[PDB]
């Protein structure tokens, strides 16, 4: 009933990383986007993000993320999702594209763009390739 | 509202010892030794050791200046190369008998180190103070060293977007969650350990954006919070996180007057020699329409303890269906109590540490750090509310009067380098005196009290230097009446020595001393000559120290009216006789009148014998 998206990438040393788009679940106060190590020095510490490698959002219940797809191009991981546009008085759900550097372990480079097709007449993104 | 300070002491008229190092500024950190005889000053790019008995006596000095490649790195990050890109000492704490724990901003690379006291040289430990020390000299910060472990409240990053209340333990490091329920844009003010089966607690005080309240703008709210010394975090959840973090509203207001002070500025812990329970003296200002106002609220620790131990928590709820609102939680609370310490009760149910608490309890505290009940002041009202003054820091000394009646003496600093001494007399504030500590009106950033036998002083730091003041100036008072009328629990009149003495300091006999906090100078036992030319003009100088008294003149046993042409008043106190003639000769008396309770107290200020020549 709630989607999760993933993207397998590499670190600077070639190490395997997993980018996660976990949609909001009604405890689940887990960051909506994270970079978790698939195979670290201690293998018992796998699937963990370094406390820094996440998108800290303070009010997940309000934004209510709905992930569609995660993918890469060049030195970047991209995310396609719906969330409530809280900048609008409408607080209506909107389609977004998201982008973070593959090397960025603090989500410093993280940037969001609203998607429009055509001027929001078809507001809800479903799939992409 | 509190009256005006009874007497104003100019920096010129009192003995105040000063300290500053040329080209060294921002004297924001103050720490005195065990022996109380050595005060350590933490400034911008320097640490000093001064004789606490005469701050002007510089004993030791150590610098920690930033390199040009580090200044330029900071400036390249759009910060001010000659302002913010310098090492502001933020952490100045005792580590041992032979060392101090020091952290500085360091051109936005918070760095920690150990100051070797025997050498007054840094050990080059070069620890990363990220979380322990702020990056920006603008950011809020608080720290308390408890059992050689630093408990700190500040920003976790450069921008000050991530707040943090954490413990740099090495054995068991613990920090807060980066979540609005936990901390919502806080500005750290103060922290201390409240010592004792029962565990010790480490209290934190700050102002943060309120979740329970909604108004035109975002509303700030003072917070009292605590963590348990013995915290080790949760095992499955709250891994390396506080399990004992609970917070509550700190309320300072007079509602019958619509006065609310929702911005906390300072917190002082009154550690009573007599009273078994400590009292927090908290200093607040209003967020809205501050023009400015200051209030001093005193909170009994027991009250706060009652909220954290038995109070109902607050729940967050979804409301239509994109909003969050906070309400009293009236549902079932888990056992052991979320946020509680490992006490006698827990140990009976085979709980030795936070690491073995049920996930039920740990999840609860993580989702309910905020309490529904407010922590209210003693007598449910502020101890002092003042207008036309922006108070900056506070200290309180519990002093016994001659009578034996105990007064809690409030030393309050201002944003213009001044110190006010106030006591809550019978259901009314009495501001004994005010002293201009800084000749340059530099705001008092930090304040520190030493009420110890012999070395009884207040130490105030500003950006321009540090000032050393006594707790009283009893000697400035000339007559017995003047000594009594002051209504200072520190001052008593000595008939044998003919001087107003400092009771609980001087070697005068207790049984044979005069003091009345009522101000009835009735308990007390009890001529400048001039010769001016005919036609000439006379200025008869008269002055007194009470800002609450007015002076009038008397000639030939009658109340003279200082009106044109024969008379004039220069500076509202100096009499001017204009056209001298035979009849103007004689005795001129300057008198003062001040109301104490209902009654008026007339005193003869000046006596003059004017003789006009022919
Ligand atoms: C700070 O809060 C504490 C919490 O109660 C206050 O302590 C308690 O005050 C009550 C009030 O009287 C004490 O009860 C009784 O006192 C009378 C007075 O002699 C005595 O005759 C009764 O037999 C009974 O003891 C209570 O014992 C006392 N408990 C403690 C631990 O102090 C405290 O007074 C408050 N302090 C301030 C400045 O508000
Ligand atoms: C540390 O102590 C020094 C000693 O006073 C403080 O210096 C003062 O810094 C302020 C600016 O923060 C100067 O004010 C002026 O502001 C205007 C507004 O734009 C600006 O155009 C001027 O060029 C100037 O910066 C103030 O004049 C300056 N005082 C002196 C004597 O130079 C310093 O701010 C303190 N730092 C902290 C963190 O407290
Ligand atoms: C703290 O400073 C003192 C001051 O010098 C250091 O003392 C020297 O210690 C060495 C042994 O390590 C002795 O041989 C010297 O004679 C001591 N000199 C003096 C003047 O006492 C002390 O070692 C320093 N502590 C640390 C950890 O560096
Ligand atoms: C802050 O945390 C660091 C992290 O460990 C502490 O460092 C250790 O300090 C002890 C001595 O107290 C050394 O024996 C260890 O080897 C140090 N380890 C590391 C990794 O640094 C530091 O002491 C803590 N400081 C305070 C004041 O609590
Ligand atoms: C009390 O402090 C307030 C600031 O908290 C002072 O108000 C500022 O005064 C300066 C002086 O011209 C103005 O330029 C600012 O715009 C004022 N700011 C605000 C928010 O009012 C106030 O003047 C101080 N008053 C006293 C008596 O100390
Ligand atoms: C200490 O205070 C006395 C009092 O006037 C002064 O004479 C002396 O020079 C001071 N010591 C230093 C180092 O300034």
């Amino acid at each position: 009933a709630v989607s999760t998206v993933g993207l397998v990438a590499q670190g600077l040393a070639g190490e395997p990383l997993l980018f996660v788009g976990r949609g909001y679940t009604s405890g689940g106060g887990i960051p909506p986007i994270t970079t978790r190590a698939l195979w670290p020095p201690d293998p018992q510490a796998a699937f963990s993000y370094e406390e820094t490698a996440k998108l800290a959002v303070g009010r997940l219940s309000e934004y209510s993320h709905h992930f569609v797809s995660a993918f890469a191009r060049g030195a970047s991981a991209y995310f396609l999702f719906l969330r409530r546009d809280l900048q609008a008085q409408s607080r209506a759900f909107r389609a977004y594209v998201s982008r973070v550097c593959l090397r960025d372990q603090h989500y410093y480079s993280y940037v969001e763009l609203p998607l429009a097709c055509e001027g929001g007449r078809y507001g809800l993104i479903q799939a992409a390739a | 509202f509190a009256p005006i300070p009874r007497i104003t002491w100019e920096h010129r008229e009192v003995h105040l010892v000063q300290f500053h190092e040329p080209d060294i500024y921002n004297y924001s950190a103050l720490l005195l030794s065990e022996d109380k005889d050595t005060l350590y000053i933490g400034a911008r790019e320097a640490v000093f050791a001064v004789n606490a008995l005469n701050i002007s006596e510089k004993q030791h000095e150590v610098y920690w200046k930033v390199s040009e490649d580090k200044k330029a790195k900071c400036a390249e990050k759009g910060k001010s190369k000659q302002t913010e890109c310098l090492n502001y000492i933020r952490v100045l704490q005792p580590l041992s008998a032979t060392s101090l724990y020091v952290c500085g901003t360091n051109a936005f690379q918070p760095a920690c180190d150990h100051l070797n006291l025997t050498s007054f040289k840094f050990l080059g430990k070069n620890e990363d103070g990220k979380g322990r020390c702020p990056f920006d000299p603008a950011h809020s910060y608080t720290s308390v060293m408890v059992d050689g472990e630093l408990y700190s409240g500040t920003s976790y990053n450069f921008l000050g977007s991530e707040p943090i209340i954490s413990r740099n333990s090495s054995h068991s490091p613990l920090r807060t969650e980066y979540a609005i329920p936990w901390l919502n844009e806080p500005s750290f003010v103060f922290a201390d350990v409240i010592r004792k089966g029962e565990d010790d607690r480490v209290y934190f005080f700050f102002t943060e954006v309120s979740v329970e309240y909604e108004f035109v703008f975002r509303v700030l709210i003072p917070r009292i919070a605590r963590v348990c010394k013995g915290d080790q975090g949760g095992l499955r959840t709250l891994q390396k996180k506080w399990t004992s973090f609970l917070k509550a509203r700190l309320i300072c207001s007079r509602p019958d007057s619509g006065l609310v002070f929702n911005v906390l500025r300072d917190v002082f812990v009154l550690r009573s020699p007599g009273l078994k329970v400590p009292v927090f003296y908290a200093l607040f200002t209003p967020q809205l329409n501050n023009v400015g106002l200051s209030a001093v609220c005193a909170y009994n620790l027991s009250t706060a303890e009652e909220v954290f131990s038995h109070g109902k928590y607050m729940q967050s709820t979804t409301v239509e269906q994109s909003h969050t609102k906070w309400v009293r939680y009236n549902g079932p609370v888990p056992k052991p109590r979320p946020g509680a310490c490992i006490d006698s009760e827990a140990r009976a149910a085979n709980y030795t540490s936070s690491l073995n608490l049920p996930d039920k309890t740990l999840q609860f505290v993580k989702d309910h750090p905020l309490m529904d009940d407010s922590v209210t002041p003693i007598d449910n009202r502020p101890r002092l509310i003042k207008k036309d003054v922006n108070y900056t820091q506070i200290v309180v000394d519990r002093t016994q009067a001659l009578d034996g009646t105990v007064y809690d003496v409030m030393f309050v600093s201002t944003d213009r380098g001044a110190l006010h001494k106030a006591i809550s007399l019978e259901h009314a504030v009495h501001i004994i005196e005010e002293t201009q500590l800084f000749q340059d009106f530099e705001p008092v950033q930090t304040l520190l009290l030493s009420s110890k036998k012999g070395n009884r002083f207040v130490y105030a730091g500003s950006n321009s230097g540090v000032v050393q003041a006594p707790l009283a100036f009893c000697g400035k008072h000339g007559t017995c009446e003047d000594c009594v009328l002051a209504r200072d629990p520190y001052c008593a009149w000595s008939p044998p020595t003919a001087t107003c003495v400092a009771l609980h300091q001087t070697e005068s006999p207790s049984r044979g001393l005069i003091q009345e906090m009522s101000g009835d100078a009735s308990v007390c036992p009890d001529y400048r000559q001039h010769f001016f030319k005919h036609g000439g003009t006379a200025e008869l100088k008269c002055s007194q120290k009470s800002n609450l008294a007015r002076v009038f003149w008397k000639f030939q046993n009658g109340v003279l009216k200082a009106e044109s042409p024969k008379y004039g008043l220069m500076g509202r106190k100096n009499l001017l006789i204009f056209n001298l003639s035979e009849g103007d000769s004689g005795v001129y008396q300057c008198l003062s009148e001040e109301r104490v309770k209902n009654k008026t107290v007339f005193q003869v200020v000046a006596k003059h014998v004017l003789e006009v020549k022919v």
